[PDB]
């Protein structure tokens, strides 16, 4: 008789629920599709806006991008997404790029 | 009337790098270019108050943009609109046969489009200042708008008035909700006594129900009520101080109550009975008393605004002159003393 | 290479060359169809060497 | 993997449509996109189905891309150390 | 004002009639296709529903055709109708309810221990003919589908012989409550009495484009619903004359084939390798590909591919300018069209706008944030592809090395690469495309290089 | 031999390249090559070439009742034929032969519904 | 090509998750990939040679006797359990196989015996004169450093806590506990000093990463591609068999294998044939 619009609710929000720093279980490395995505990310961020604390000059976004990974500079973090609780909770681990291991990217 | 609400939305960012350098100061800025003075979500926003909760920058994930998004929740002014409103200031700019169009003036951006009747097409003209009465659940806010739709008629005071029974007392949670009323009243009453003794006045027996002589209407001090051959035996019964008074339990509120037209619909006096009396044309209306009293004071409120309203809008006698035929227009419809 | 207009003032149905190397025009006819109706009959030759990827 | 996957229910489950069915019945959208769509689709409008966007075919079929690979992990801008760092 | 957001679930419902008519932005109806230039307002061409033509928007969106996705009409029936697709659901109903009060025949407390979507379809798969009604009292009919046709259905009653109208059908099912729905099996959502449709959705132009011989089918079907009463009612046992009982089959015969003829269908572009889901979602046409014969060449290393010159200027890439880049693009700009490397167009961020090389002003810039286009060059990467793609070394990316011999058309790569492709030199073909985005151009160095 | 670049003839119906040489279309990347490109976990490189080089689109939905709603910034239009004044709309990245398969389910009476992914906020 | 495409199907959602796990959504498929955790492009295949010696053979070769101790007593004790575990188990895999034979090597992630000579050959010592202090303590490095392997699937911060580690991921290390204890012993080790196996013990765990398997990663498809390109050199009635999962009354090629009941009576073929 009515339309399934009445019916349907929307997804409650959730909340960020961070695992504290000394409970983290996955790996202090970086997978090498997470490096992948960091500087993919990093390098069109610098096509949009050109600002760095890269010393050294180089002429492509993606050189940049890659040589802040390496030497632990790049403004970016990691957001490993554990579980969704259906009391509506986000329970991630947050991982900094500049203090883990770097995989091989040759 | 003028409250809080709380909103939440998406933000894209188009430069993270540069909008992570002080989150709260550009999202702020966003945010108030973004719905500073537009309706959204069935309200109209005026500011933003402050932003509650919020989420990390998230790069966007679909697609090779590199930008950033947002989730907010944010705390903001809005003004909603109650059904059957009263506004006192409208300036018609558009008078054909099909529709009469205005817009507000002293409140916030509202557009009213009155059905042009065979009636309200001869009276009505553009340039002139009108009080409007608002209808039911006519005030549509479609998001994305500068103003609310709405359908409004032409304000003549009214000669009937609602009883409605009370069998609940007033308990004292309940009273320290309506505090906030009684304080909007209290702070509405302080800024009518900053104005003209004079324009208050002719506004009030303009819009009187009836017709007295002169100089016998108004205590702004003491509100005693109108002096006129002393029409009930019971004297009118002080609505705030009833309140105050039932903060600390010393009176009940049962029994019959009601506001006569012949009652100022300012002055915040009321009358009470124990027993029904009051020679009202409709049944009263059987139930308990916090929306007796929230009705009440939304009443109150209205009409404090609405006389404010009146003597913020003229200002000089001149421009009352030249809108004096809505004045003789409601005058018409006064109700003589001949009972 | 062939000009064509329709009449509806006219719309420009003609024909492009749409190949990545040049030819040259080696013959133009204008023979009567099935239907006795005219249409152009248009043929392009290539000089071609023996060339790497062949 | 072979293996691990069509044990994975107790019971021993097929590589063909039967087993789809056994083991992800409420991903309506990866089973339309094997064997036969219309009697797919009209099985699910009549139970109601709710399809959760999850693995590789379903977020295709709704036009994005799988959250695997490069896209697995979200990635957030360090608000702490730009602040410090860079300048408006 | 919209913001970022995915979908995280479907939901697959069916739909009724006032689904339709909440949704729809029009309502269908004249017959008339095209008044002049513009479509006829109130026909099935109605550009309240879409555009699909490049002189006229969208009335709903104001949007032009890459930007509208349509919007649906609705069609009012004169007479309802049958759902097409739920035509087994109609029947397998009609067994387990009284066809006088809708209070349900079956014992429901005797197949509620079984899971929701299996216990009304066994509840139907009991004989049923010949029982009797517990409140009412009435003896419920043998139902008998046609062998004729796909949706008709007739009420055998020991010997009476009555066809279901779907008004009668539509009637019978409105008298079920939910209590029997929910208990049966079903949700509330499914209720029966959304089988019958008296409103139709007339599906967006952009679903059918090129004023398709869908077009026929839907033009048809509003032409002979006006021969229909506009308020014929029918009852249980009613006679009604032979053009009508043609006239109403007809319309029922052109709604079931608008949708599941020979699964013009909308139901057939769904199934097959051609179909919808595997040709056009599955897979994909791109742009800024290029294709060609393989040959061998021993100078070049393991992750390099020969690239013919001709190409290269086919190809482009797509550079940002900036402060750290504006030397190094300056050349590439100057080149233009006329001399390699070079480059083709420049977006403009301050106009928003493309602009060809050669086409270009005389007082023109490269301001920063401007895209250029610029040829492709030796140290490029590039996706390298052979077919059937089998591995996940079918494709790979190598360093480009431009052919500058004008006389060359392969792809050449050593032979010690044929390994990852499984290919030799008697003919194969490869395909190559160039990244030109930064996202993309990481990923490929970084993770699908050939190493 | 052939090459095509960024720009060409289209599909009337899917917003697709045309197919191939002979119509001065695109090529194909099927169904097989996804495969190949998803078990390297190239998305990237899968968003440039099925969505910015063929037929990515954008789609407009609202959160409160799944319906695709409409949203035009010039020229504003936000609006949603379904709440009309709870229309809540998000802007989610699809392609146009998906959202044509989306109206083939509904002509056919299935009524598809969009969940859109829930708001996130840190705590207090 | 019709097998591959239903292969890829009933395959493609098992991804690898941040335990390592593979699962359908939530729905655990496998709890560690591959129950090793490991990128099949990161395997060498290397000789376990404690397999097939008998206990004099590996009490010669592996027992050292240079220093009277109860720790040296209890080094050659595991080695004698590894062994013994090793044999039972895969002594076991021959029972259940027509004819899957045991074999003594296996794919590893490391091969330490390529670590520790390539560290012999590029010193600039040579035999190193006895200290007992030093073998003490290679000792004591070389045990520590395969208690703690297991982190190896975890991470430095719960190394440095000493939580407690699940049961699957003691399992997980094994291979690589046995063989480097092997490939380590006193026996082995005697000439490399001890900033030397640290060296050598600090490149094994940088390989051990190196070698596992990344979250997010489509480890259906992998599998799907890698069965079906065997199949082209076979789509017979078999494979089908298997893969539709049909019951035993169609089965066309069914085969059974018996054993005699005592293994004293297993070697006259006259009895067999009877
Ligand atoms: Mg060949
Ligand atoms: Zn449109
Ligand atoms: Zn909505």
């Amino acid at each position: 008789s009515p339309s399934i619009c009445e019916g349907f609710v929307q997804a409650s929000s959730q909340t960020l629920v961070i695992i504290p720093d000394n409970e983290r279980i996955t790996s202090n490395v970086l997978t090498t599709f997470e490096a992948t995505r960091l500087v993919a990310v990093r390098a069109q961020q610098l096509a949009i806006n050109g600002s760095t604390m890269l010393k050294k000059k180089y002429s492509s976004p993606i050189d940049i991008a890659k040589q802040e990974l390496f030497n632990r500079k790049i403004p970016l973090l990691v957001m490993r997404c554990i579980k969704v609780t259906p009391e509506g909770q986000k329970i991630v681990e947050i991982w900094n790029p500049r203090e883990m291991g770097i995989p091989l990217l040759d | 009337m003028i409250d809080q609400k709380i909103f939440e939305t998406t933000l894209n960012i188009d430069d993270p790098t540069n909008f992570c350098t002080n989150v709260e100061a550009h999202l702020l800025k966003e945010l108030e270019n973004i719905y500073v003075g537009k309706c959204f979500k069935n309200s109209f926003i005026l500011n933003i108050t402050g932003v509650i909760q919020r989420s990390p920058c998230f790069i966007m994930r679909t697609n090779n943009s590199g930008r950033g998004y947002m989730h907010v929740r944010f705390s903001a002014v809005v003004s909603y609109l109650n059904a059957f409103d009263l506004i006192a200031a409208v300036k018609i700019i558009k008078n054909d046969s099909n529709i009469i169009l205005g817009e507000s003036l002293l409140t916030e951006p509202v557009t009213i489009v009155i059905p042009s009747s065979e009636s309200q097409n001869n009276v009505a003209e553009v340039g002139q200042i009108v009080p409007v009465q608002l209808a039911n659940s006519s005030v549509y806010y479609i998001p994305g708008r500068q103003q609310a739709s709405a359908t409004g008629s032409i304000f003549i005071p009214k000669h009937t008035f609602s009883v409605y029974h009370v069998q609940e007392e007033l308990t004292q949670e309940q009273a320290l909700n309506l505090t906030k009323l009684v304080n909007i009243i209290e702070m509405l009453l302080e800024s009518r006594s900053k104005k003209d003794f004079k324009q208050i006045c002719f506004f009030e027996k303009l819009y009187y129900t009836y017709s007295i002589s002169s100089d016998e209407i108004l205590d702004l001090k003491i509100w005693k009520g109108p002096k006129g051959k002393e029409m009930s035996r019971l004297k009118p019964c002080n609505v705030l101080s009833f309140l105050y008074d039932a903060l600390k339990n010393k009176n009940s509120s049962l029994g019959f109550w009601a506001r006569p037209p012949n009652l100022l619909k300012s002055s915040p006096l009321a009358y009470q009975q124990d027993q029904n009396s009051f020679n009202a044309t409709e049944l009263p209306i059987i139930c308990s008393a916090e929306v007796m009293f929230v009705t009440l004071l939304k009443e109150i409120i209205n009409y404090l605004q609405f006389i404010n309203d009146l003597c913020d809008t003229f200002n000089n006698e001149q421009l009352i002159k030249r809108h004096e035929n809505i004045w003789m227009l409601i005058e018409q419809r006064k109700i003589g003393h001949d009972f | 290479i062939i000009g064509k207009v329709a009449k509806i003032k006219y719309i420009d149905r003609s024909v492009m060359y749409g190949f990545d190397e040049p030819a040259v025009v080696d013959a133009v006819m204008r023979p009567h169809g099935p239907n006795d109706e005219i249409f152009g009959l248009m043929r392009l030759r290539y000089e071609r060497n023996l060339n790497i990827g062949d | 993997m072979y293996a691990d996957l069509m044990t994975r229910t107790g019971q021993v489950t097929s590589l063909e449509k039967a087993g789809l069915n056994a083991r992800e019945p409420s991903n309506v959208l990866l089973r339309m996109a094997l064997s036969s769509p219309v009697q797919v689709l009209t099985d699910a409008a009549v139970d109601s189905a709710v399809n959760p966007i999850y693995g590789i075919a379903a977020p295709t079929l709704m036009g994005s891309v799988p959250r695997i690979g490069t896209m697995y992990s979200d990635i957030i801008m360090d608000e702490k150390y730009i602040t410090e760092n860079y300048k408006s | 004002e919209a913001g970022y957001a995915e979908i995280a679930a479907v939901q697959f419902n069916i739909a009724g009639d006032n689904d339709h008519k909440r949704q729809g932005v029009m309502e269908v109806t004249i017959s008339n296709l095209f008044e002049g230039t513009l479509p006829a307002e109130g026909g099935i061409y109605d550009a309240r529903m879409g555009t699909t033509d490049h002189h006229y928007k969208c009335i709903t969106c104001s949007h032009q055709r890459k930007q509208c996705m349509g919007h649906p009409g609705i069609l009012q029936m004169h007479a309802p109708v049958l759902q097409p697709l739920f035509i087994a659901e109609i029947r397998r109903w009609l067994r387990v309810i009284c066809l006088n009060c809708g209070a349900p025949i079956v014992d429901l407390k005797r197949y509620e221990h079984l899971i929701r979507p299996k216990r009304l379809i066994e509840a139907a798969s009991s004989q049923t003919e010949g029982k009797q009604c517990y409140v009412c009292k009435a003896v419920h009919p043998k139902i008998v589908k046609d062998s004729e046709d796909y949706f008709t259905f007739w009420a055998d009653q020991q010997g009476k012989i009555d066809k279901l109208y779907p008004q009668i059908i539509r009637e019978i099912f409105s008298r079920v409550t939910y209590d029997t729905v929910v208990k049966l099996g079903r949700s509330k959502n499914s209720h029966p009495e959304k089988l019958v449709l008296k409103a139709i959705q007339i599906p967006p132009i952009s679903i059918r484009p090129g004023i398709h011989d869908i077009n026929n089918v839907i033009q048809y079907l509003v032409r002979k619903n006006l021969l229909i009463p506009k308020d014929l009612q029918i009852v249980r046992g009613q006679k009604i004359p032979l053009n009508i009982d043609r006239n109403l089959q007809t319309i029922q015969q052109l709604y079931y084939n608008f949708l599941l003829d020979s699964v013009p269908s909308i139901m057939r572009r769904l199934p097959r390798k051609e179909g919808r889901i595997r040709k056009s979602l599955l897979g994909s046409q791109v742009w800024s590909i290029s294709r060609s014969t393989i040959c061998g060449n021993s100078d070049l290393h393991l992750d390099e591919v020969g690239y013919p010159i001709s190409f290269a200027r086919t190809l482009q890439v797509a550079e940002t300018v900036q402060h750290y880049n504006i030397n190094r693009l300056m050349p590439y700009f100057l080149n233009g069209k006329r001399q390699y490397p070079g480059c083709s167009r420049v977006y403009k961020q301050i106009t928003q706008s493309v602009h060809d090389i050669e086409g270009l002003k005389q007082d023109f810039r490269l301001e920063v944030g401007d895209i250029l286009y610029r040829d492709v060059v030796t140290g490029d990467v590039a996706f390298f592809n052979r077919q059937p793609s089998l591995e996940r070394s079918s494709i790979g990316v190598h360093r480009i090395v431009v052919l500058e011999n004008p006389k060359i058309s392969t792809f050449q790569m050593n032979v010690s690469a044929c390994a990852w492709y499984n290919a030799d030199f008697d003919g194969d073909q490869m395909n190559l495309w160039v990244p030109w985005s930064v996202m993309s151009r990481v990923e490929a160095e970084l993770l699908c290089s050939v190493r | 031999r052939y090459a095509v670049a960024s720009y060409g003839p289209t599909d009337a119906l899917t917003g697709q390249p045309l197919d191939g040489k002979r119509s001065h279309g695109g090529l194909r990347l099927g169904e097989m090559e996804h495969w190949v490109l998803t078990a390297q976990g190239a998305m990237q490189t899968i968003i440039e070439k099925s969505h910015d080089d063929s037929d990515g689109c954008i789609s407009y939905i609202c959160r409160n009742c799944g319906e695709p709603a409409i949203y035009n910034a010039s020229h504003p239009i936000y609006k949603c034929m379904n709440c009309d004044v709870q229309a809540d709309i998000g802007m989610v990245d699809s392609r146009r032969s998906s959202i044509v398969f989306q109206h083939e389910m509904r002509a056919a009476n299935v009524n598809i519904t969009s969940v859109l992914s829930p708001r996130v906020f840190q705590p207090a | 090509g019709y097998a591959n495409r239903k292969a890829i199907f009933g395959l493609q959602s098992c991804i690898v998750d941040y335990y390592r796990r593979v699962s359908i959504d939530t729905r655990l498929v496998q709890q560690l990939y591959g129950e090793d955790g490991l990128d099949a492009r990161q395997l060498e295949t290397v000789r376990f040679e404690t397999i097939m010696l008998s206990d004099q053979e590996l009490e010669d070769k592996f027992k050292y006797t240079g220093i009277q101790s109860p720790l040296f007593e209890e080094e050659f004790s595991r080695l004698k359990k590894d062994r013994d575990k090793y044999r039972q188990i895969f002594l076991n895999v021959e029972n259940f196989n027509f004819s899957q034979l045991l074999t003594d090597v296996r794919q590893v992630p490391v091969n330490v015996a390529s670590i520790v000579k390539n560290i012999l050959l590029s010193s600039t010592s040579g035999v190193l004169p006895f200290d007992e202090k030093s073998i003490l303590q290679k000792y004591a490095m070389v045990k520590t450093f395969c208690k703690n392997l297991p982190y190896v699937f975890i991470n430095n911060i719960q190394e440095r806590l000493q939580t407690p580690i699940p049961v699957y991921l003691k399992r997980a290390a094994s291979l690589m506990r046995m063989l480097i204890r092997i490939e380590l012993a006193t026996v082995k080790t005697l000439n490399i000093t001890c900033e030397q196996m640290s060296a050598i013990l600090d490149l094994i765990r940088l390989q051990y990463t190196q070698s596992l398997i990344n979250y997010g990663e489509a480890v259906g498809i992998l599998a799907a591609q890698s069965v079906s390109e065997p199949l082209t050199q076979y789509g017979i009635v078999r494979p089908q068999e298997i893969f539709s999962a049909k019951p035993v009354e169609a089965e066309q090629s069914s085969e059974m294998l018996l054993r005699l009941k005592n293994p004293e009576v297993e070697t006259n073929k006259t009895y067999a044939q009877e």
